[PDB]
RNA sequence: UAACCCAAACUAAUUAUCUUCGGCGUAAAACGUGUCAACUAUAAAUAAAUAAAUAGAAUUAAAAUCCAACUUAUAUGUGAAAAUUCAUUGUUAGGACCUAAACUCAAUAACGAAAGUAAUUCUAGUCAUUUAUAAUACACGACAGCUAAGACCCAAACUGGGAUUAGAUACCCCACUAUGCUUAGCCAUAAACCUAAAUAAUUAAAUUUAACAAAACUAUUUGCCAGAGAACUACUAGCCAUAGCUUAAAACUCAAAGGACUUGGCGGUACUUUAUAUCCAUCUAGAGGAGCCUGUUCUAUAAUCGAUAAACCCCGCUCUACCUCACCAUCUCUUGCUAAUUCAGCCUAUAUACCGCCAUCUUCAGCAAACCCUAAAAAGGUAUUAAAGUAAGCAAAAGAAUCAAACAUAAAAACGUUAGGUCAAGGUGUAGCCA
């Protein structure tokens, strides 16, 4: 562009970073709803263990669960967090270990 | 042709046109008998397939010694071989009654199923052939564009002659369009599934001959306002008076162009047309590009 | 769906003339006038006038 | 740039590609040399894939001149090939290829013997890990 | 388990901190065409006189069409037919018509803003703003399409009849229509692309500054672009358009999308030459029938195993009455071949862990290390009146054997192909059995 055409315009428009699963929130707070199993995209082959959640905003969601075993059943309270499970697609939420109802891996 | 190899795909074909259990199934065009495994396997009580190819009924054959009793192969031609008494008379029913026990199911080839169909609607109209057993359903595959043309409503481009003969004789239903990349040869277009229902009471009522007829005279020039179509169905000497008479009696708007025409405006230029054809039975057999061919000095 | 276009387009335009007619009598109302100028009718714009 | 530059439907293609080669070469529109060869067709077959185009010309007696009339004809099936799509025969045409054919001595030969025959009365080796380790 | 990092912290989640001097032929992007404003840059005082710009009027050569005369028995049509046709056909230096389109020239490169424009004649007509820079304005805009009235030679979506196929709504044939033409209105779209914005420079910066296109680069002004699908979409607004046109998002979902190159492959390599006791042909004796001998499969037995398309089937066997023997039934032995050994022994499973020895393409012709060169190389490296290739191996050839000589026959035949065959020639990895 032209010294005339950059003066006219300005600086380049950015866009606001969008908000992802949890809001711009550290955490959220949910109550389980359904235990299920999801099947991640091939290549991957698996059972993965998820849950549907309320969140504390009034949203649901499914949060994958950490972890080799849960005790969650549904009314249980749980602290989910970010970061999306990449062979679950939609699958953007997770469940805090060690934190309310949901407790640390047993490890045996 | 088009065949389809995938057993998955065939399952769901059985599986989207319903319940075949203890139902007189008659699949046209088995082919390699991917469909057949299907519907064999559907709790079908009889069955019966006509392949016109002979080296297709080994297959066949073969498959029927799988399913014992169950599998009746023909080698012969769907457009030619009847069916009126293929199954037994106890399950036929009354135009006015639920549809029979006879349900059509089949992937044909885009130059089978075209004729079919059109011969199949006469058939709807006379109550005869394979309607014998009262509104049988009809599950055929079309090319994904002309069984759009068969569900086009009013003012669709796609709303043609396939548009108002199907519907004004059925119910037509757009079950899903199957992707062309699992057939071979591969086709270059998608193969559209649709639903078949005879109508209890058709949107006209007039000989299916005179139907396609004004169809086809008012769709000649989609783009055109109507009256240049329809004015086509009489002679030049009488066609202005004749077609200001027939729109006049019709009450339809001269301006209107033939895909902005409804399904009840051509029973309305059907029922109009129908007398004029009883005060003059040689205006039904006039054709423009035959006299036009005969004007010029035939002697 | 075709013919479900042509009903959205001409429900669609009326209420475009609606819109256009409701904007006219703000501005009068507004200005302190009771009745719309004398002589005045909104023009019909998006009607089949061609 | 310029030196940079420089079953039934087999019937069909069979059938009308030697009605049509017929056409060009009886006159000079090939070239004169082509058109004083008075050559003649028995028959061209198009191959299944349609890489390539056979054209069965009546071969002749004398060596020499076959020899001659296969390099004339060879040099111009180039040429040949452009009239056909240029005159709009046929859209896609082959590379054509000429082929001898020495069936027409063979049938001449059956017609002399037979008038006088007698019938009688009726990883980690591509990794530095192995070499960093020592 | 060890190591590594940080350390009274540590690791996860979340948020924030990094912000346009880059591009627009092929990847996002010059967005159909010209003209008039205000700025910003620039600086000269010309232009035009051009062969097919454009509009109008008149005109007509070839080929059709129609009427008439004469006239074959057919004409038409395809790769081959059918349908169609005899109110046809051929000829006419006969008449009528003036519908539509403009051979050669044109191997030319003109005109116009673009679209576009080339039969002839005549009339009107293109031209000077320094230059670049314009929309919310004005005027245009191929083809296709609509409206009304005409035209209609031929072509022709479509429609109908005839063929085709395992069947084509296809491709092919015949007939005919919207339409292509004209005069008045509308539509505003093209890969409307020379895929190049418009101008004034320069050819040197020891500049292929990716690659392919079209040598590169600088300055000026405007327009446009900011990962992909969602999306030539939704909605809004304008519009003789009403499925349209122009304008044009978000949620959503992902780690790619995209461009230019180079290679390898197989597809239908069916094409031209090719095989040589071979693909067909030629020739001789056989097999296929009968009887037996023998292998295999099957049936079947208490009763081996392996081989088992070419490249198994008188095969391991140049060899089973016992032995051979690995099989089955029944009885018996427990430190049970040896100098020693909580050891001996094991034809127990995997030839898809292997050695060994082979089949196969095969008497096929390739496999090619180390150097050297390239405006960078993903690779390539030949010219003999020679142009970047070179000097060594492996196979072939040669040599030797069949006891002169040749020829022939044997032998030889690399690397790969078939996880080809063989744990039962023997040896052996791993696992399994030890009254
Ligand atoms: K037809
Ligand atoms: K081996
Ligand atoms: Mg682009
Ligand atoms: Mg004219
Ligand atoms: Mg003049
Ligand atoms: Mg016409
Ligand atoms: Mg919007
Ligand atoms: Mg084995
Ligand atoms: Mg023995
Ligand atoms: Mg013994
Ligand atoms: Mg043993
Ligand atoms: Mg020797
Ligand atoms: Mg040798």
């Amino acid at each position: 562009a032209t010294l005339n055409q950059m003066h006219r315009l300005g600086p380049r428009k950015e866009p606001p970073k969008r908000l992802g699963p949890t809001e711009g929130r550290p955490q959220l707070k949910g109550v389980v709803l359904r235990t299920f199993i999801r099947k991640p995209k091939k290549p991957n082959s698996a059972n993965r263990k998820c849950c549907r959640v309320r969140l504390s905003t009034g949203k649901e969601a499914v949060c994958f669960i950490p972890g080799e075993g849960h005790t969650l059943q549904e009314h249980h309270v749980v602290l989910v967090e970010g970061g999306r499970t990449q062979d679950l697609p939609g699958v953007k939420l997770k469940v805090v270990r060690g934190k309310y109802d949901c407790g640390h891996v047993q490890k045996k | 042709q088009n065949f389809l190899l995938d057993l998955r795909l065939t399952d769901k074909i059985v599986r989207k046109a319903g319940s075949l259990a203890d139902v007189y199934v008659y699949e046209v065009g088995p082919g390699p008998g991917g469909i057949t495994r299907s519907i064999l396997n559907a709790n079908v009580a009889e069955l019966l397939v006509v392949e016109k190819d002979t080296r297709f009924i080994p297959g066949l054959q073969m498959l029927s010694d799988a399913a014992p009793g169950k599998l009746r192969i023909v080698h012969g031609d769907v457009l030619t071989y009847k069916i009126e008494k293929a199954f037994p008379g106890n399950i036929r029913r009354q135009w006015e009654d639920d549809p029979p026990n006879v349900h059509i199911i089949g992937n044909l080839p885009f130059s089978v199923s075209t004729p079919l169909i059109i011969k199949w609607l006469e058939n709807i109209s006379l109550k005869d052939g394979p309607f014998v057993y009262g509104r049988t359903k009809m599950t055929l595959t079309f090319q994904k564009e002309v069984a759009e043309r068969l569900v086009a409503t009013t003012g669709s481009k796609q709303h043609s002659r396939l548009s108002i003969m199907a519907q004004y004789l059925c119910n037509v239903e757009h079950l899903f369009t199957i992707p062309g990349k699992a057939f071979v040869p591969k086709p270059k277009v998608d193969v559209g599934v649709v639903h078949l229902t005879p109508l209890i009471e058709p949107k006209i009522k007039q000989p299916f001959k005179l139907v396609e007829k004004v169809v086809q005279n008012a769709f000649q020039f989609r783009r055109k306002y109507c009256h240049r179509g329809l004015g086509m169905l009489f002679p030049e000497a009488q066609r202005l008076e004749s077609t200001g008479r027939l729109l006049q009696l019709a009450d339809i708007d001269p301006t209107l162009r033939p895909t902005h025409l409804s399904l009840m405006h051509f029973k309305s230029l059907c029922d109009v047309y129908r007398k004029m054809c009883d005060e003059d039975p040689q205006l039904f057999t006039y054709n423009f590009r035959e006299e036009l061919k005969q004007k010029k000095s035939k002697g | 769906t075709r013919f479900l276009r042509r009903k959205v387009r001409e429900g669609r335009l009326k209420k475009k003339q609606i819109k256009f007619e409701k904007d006219l009598k703000r501005i009068w109302l507004k200005a302190g006038l009771k009745e719309a100028p004398e002589n005045w009718q909104t023009p019909k714009i998006y009607l089949k006038n061609k | 740039n310029l030196l940079k530059k420089f079953s039934i439907r087999l019937r069909v293609l069979n059938g009308l590609l030697y009605k049509s080669l017929t056409e060009l070469l009886c006159t000079p529109q090939v070239s004169q040399e082509v058109y004083d060869l008075n050559v003649e067709l028995s028959k061209v077959s198009v191959t299944s894939d349609f890489s390539a185009c056979r054209v069965y010309w009546k071969t002749g007696v004398s060596a020499e001149q076959n020899k001659h009339t296969e390099s004339v004809l060879q040099r111009s099936a180039a040429y040949m090939r452009h009239l056909l799509i240029s005159q709009q025969t046929l859209r896609n045409v082959p590379p054509i290829v000429f082929v001898q054919d020495k069936r027409d001595l063979v049938l001449a030969e059956v017609d002399r013997l037979l008038a006088e025959a007698d019938f009688g009365p009726p990883h980690r080796d591509a990794s530095p890990r192995s070499f960093l380790l020592g």
